[PDB]
């Protein structure tokens, strides 16, 4: 699977909502429903999936879909 | 003071994933007992357990089972099951302040206490605790966990009693009916099974160990070779609700609630007096103008605790003969989920004119002579039904259901 | 119906070891939170605390305090305290059918759970584990653990309702005097302080963390730079009594409980809706016709939690708001025991007649703008007071009592 | 210090009672006030003292301090 399919695969599954509302451009907290615990999971969920480490600051900014996927395909090697 | 009655249940236990299943088991005198490879595997000496058959995989949405622990996943099917079962949808017991919900756990989660203290002190510390813990191991997370996504505006709360734990809900909930503070309450617990909470029953000696190689031999209660309980799991729910707003809405009425006892032994910790037994019997039949026909004992099968009962029920009763008979000899012993099970086998019993057995008597107790204990499936038209529970800490309650 | 009183106090607090110590912390505005070595070492981010200041080892009798974890400990010297304040000899209250006990915590012990799961899989397995973890782990040590050493053989449960525990408590001991079912009803809790339980609070983000250098400062409820709530762990106890009961055997009256208010949001799982509360305090105020003088407000030092709190206290009060303080902002937030602790420092500023400061408020949060918040001790001469408390699940509890 | 000494130290301090009242043939039970969890406990103390696992077909008859010092005595130290 590409990281855009995974991304999308643990958003859905943390946040309840099936990969079709999961579009690119989706806000977690405006348009998927997330709440401050939810954020404090996908979070953990990204990390663990793509084997990464993601700083506070820098999560503190990953608020769609793409921006998940942004930073996930900008932080491989 | 107002009348309450029994409108609904729910139930998910050992012999059965809802009351029709149930109510096969009763009748065939099934054990859901079943050799355990999680126990074994933890290193205990009692490998046997009342396990939930079911895979609740996708059962519940997302959204509410992540703060779910497994006591709360099977008070919340039950409670599923309750709500349909009444009759009542959403416009009715949702957003509405005369709605209410009482239902406890005997021990919160130890799995997902061990759980969260193993993951702090893992690589990841905090990050890998996560932030749902608290909810899925407090002591209130089968009322929290439900209340929430039902929409309760009522009262909200667990009781907590040891064994006792789901019967003080459903009498604490019959309460609020008769102060008038609410139209409905539903009422009863769940409780997890799993080796973090089993370990520390049989550190104290209180399992069954001798008959890991017969799992349906191994609850035996008033069997003069019982050595212990069989721990189990699951969850049941009953929706109390004050009798005229039952019958205007044409509800269904499995009986009325009219006789609660709640006392104390003041004596022993882990162990029955037997004096405290007898005064709650006697609270629970105060004013109760028929005689008991059926009595579902707590019976556990321990050396100790069954003797004790039996001796209670002499005193109480002495010349009359109710049928007695002991659910847990098939069930094992839900622990927090006891009370409301039981409960709501009797009802059945009740609903269906039947007494269920007291199974794997190969040899009755001395101490039990003289006493209406039941062996084999009985029909019979019960009208008055009592279910006694016990707990740690000499804590007693009794709940008494008659037909209208 | 009948009428309850409240005849005597017991409190094991950060801010002090009995009613006097804690009335003068109060009346000083001290702190009782302090930098914790155990919470940095155990990793942490949250390195302060409301520790009780006392040792208690080797202050109860070992056969009884065996089957204790600290939550049963804290709730027992309160118990002792309050028994003593009430002035009950062991012939008035113990072996006493009409005497009952109502308390608990809000998580049992998950010190000793993951002690018990820690020493199950060490080398000594079924071995190390020993056999007393169920009685300090389970949700109902604190009221077995007490009912049974102080001989009670009235009413003996526990409810848990997170942080509304002990209130909830509170409120169905008056349910039981009201009821004519109990003269008299010992309510309270415990709550164990230690990183086992809070370390899932930090991993939620509900703690502070930015304050760990000036620990004094860390709570600071209604400031606009709190950042989350002060752990803390204690015990406190009351005497509910019936009135009549009281009158007839000379008995020192604190205040009536005229106001009980139990509610649910139905809504959010970990932040207050507001909406719930305002119900829960009306209902409390349902039927009392005096002004409420002084309201204890819950008061956690959340961002979320406390501007939620003002703004159901304006929609109650509009323009005619009570004096209000939070009393966490010294003590940290006590769980399981907060509401018991709350309802007797209300107590005490209602015989004293003061009210106690809350402190901390370097900037007062836009959302509390028009409402009395009092931050320096005031005396004053009061009569009805109030007390909230809200927990997880949306539950909350609402507390009303005044002079006779 | 003796095996003797030893056992009676661990019994007199698990079950709260002075070390005059810990006579060989006191039962824990009839005796010195011990209840069913006590002896549990007790078995454990012992073991932790000295270093050894007592089987539970033997535990049970381990009822009497004079049992406890035939068992240590009987098993290394």
């Amino acid at each position: 699977s590409t990281i855009e399919e995974r991304v999308k695969k643990i958003i859905g599954e943390q946040l309840g909502v099936k990969q079709e509302e999961v579009t690119n451009n989706a806000s977690f907290v405006e348009d998927l429903g997330a709440d401050s615990l939810d954020t404090v999971e996908l979070v953990m969920a990204l990390e663990e999936e793509f084997d990464t480490e993601i700083p506070d600051e820098e999560a503190e900014k990953i608020t769609t879909v793409q921006a998940a996927i942004d930073y996930i395909n900008g932080h491989q090697a | 003071m107002k009348r309450a009655v029994i409108t609904g249940l729910g139930i998910v236990s050992s012999i059965g994933n809802n009351q029709q299943e149930v109510l096969a088991s009763l009748r065939e005198g099934r054990s859901g007992i079943t050799f355990s490879q999680e126990l074994k595997d933890s290193g205990m000496r009692s490998h046997v357990w009342g396990n939930v058959k079911l895979d609740t995989t996708g059962l519940i949405d997302r959204k509410v089972v992540r703060f779910m622990s497994d006591a709360s996943i099977y008070a919340f099917l039950s409670m599923e099951q309750a709500i349909a079962d009444a009759g009542l949808s959403p416009e009715a017991y949702q957003n509405n302040p005369r709605v209410g919900l009482i239902a406890g756990s005997g021990g919160g989660s130890p799995r997902f206490q061990v759980f969260g203290a193993d993951a702090m002190r893992g690589p990841r510390g905090l990050k890998a605790v996560g932030p749902y813990v608290v909810t899925k191991a407090m002591a209130s997370g089968v009322s929290a966990c439900l209340a929430t996504p039902f929409k309760i505006h009522g009262v909200n709360y667990s009781i907590s009693s040891a064994c006792a734990t789901s019967a003080h809900c459903i009498g604490n909930a019959v309460e609020q009916i008769q102060l008038g503070k609410q139209d409905i309450v539903f009422a009863g617990g769940g409780e997890e099974l799993c080796w973090e909470m089993a370990c520390e029953f049989d550190a104290m000696g209180a399992l069954s160990t001798k008959y890991n190689d017969t799992p349906e031999k191994a609850s035996r209660t008033y069997d003069a070779h019982r050595d212990g309980f069989v721990i189990a799991g699951g969850g049941g729910m009953v929706v109390v609700e004050e009798l005229e707003h039952a019958l205007a809405r044409g509800a269904h009425i499995y009986a009325e609630i009219v006789g609660y006892g709640a006392t104390s032994d003041g004596a022993d910790m882990v162990a029955p007096s037997g004096e405290g037994a007898v005064r709650c019997m006697k609270m629970a039949m105060h004013g109760v103008d028929t005689p008991i026909d059926y009595l579902n004992s707590h019976g556990t099968s321990t050396p100790v605790g069954d003797v004790k009962e039996l001796a209670a029920i002499r005193e109480v009763f002495g010349d009359k003969s109710p049928a007695i008979s002991a659910t847990k000899a098939m069930t094992g012993h839900s622990l927090g989920a006891a009370g409301v099970q039981e409960a709501i086998y009797s009802l059945l019993m009740l609903e269906h004119g039947f007494i269920a057995p007291s199974i794997n008597i190969e040899e009755l107790d001395e101490q039990a002579a003289g006493l209406n204990i039941v062996t084999e499936t009985t029909d019979r038209e019960l009208t008055t039904v009592m279910s006694n529970s016990f707990g740690f800490g000499g804590t007693n309650a009794t709940l008494v259901m008659r037909k209208l």
